[PDB]
């Protein structure tokens, strides 16, 4: 049948709830330290990029399976 | 005076090291304060 589709949808759906809310969470507390401390600024950003690419490696993930499942 | 000594311990970065306590580099205007008896007969007191 058609139930690949449910696995379509439920991959990227369900894949994205995760790192959707982790990368609102990490901008925001890098935003706030960039204000409180703006001379760290250029450091923060970097443990922020290499820690929010962490987050979405499992929503590319779904994704990975989101085009798997299709063929 | 420990206050102070307990607070700036805390406060080390230059960047957050502003207003009142930021040590400004190439100083160039100064004030200062005098304090003076408001009636003579103090003697080398005033003078000094």
């Amino acid at each position: 049948e058609g139930l690949n589709l449910v696995a379509t949808a439920l991959a990227v759906g369900l894949g994205a709830i995760g790192p959707g809310v982790g990368i609102g969470i990490i901008v925001s507390g890098a935003v706030q330290a960039i204000g409180r401390n703006p001379e760290i600024e250029n450091r923060v950003v970097t443990y922020m990029f290499i820690g929010i690419a962490f987050t979405e490696a499992l929503a590319i993930f779904g994704l990975v399976i989101a085009f798997l499942i299709g063929f | 005076r420990e206050v102070m000594a307990n607070l700036t311990a805390r406060v080390v970065g230059a960047a957050r090291r502003g207003t009142l306590l930021e040590k400004r580099e190439t100083v160039k205007s100064v004030a200062l304060l005098v304090v003076t008896p408001d009636r003579g007969l103090c003697g080398s007191l005033v003078a000094n």
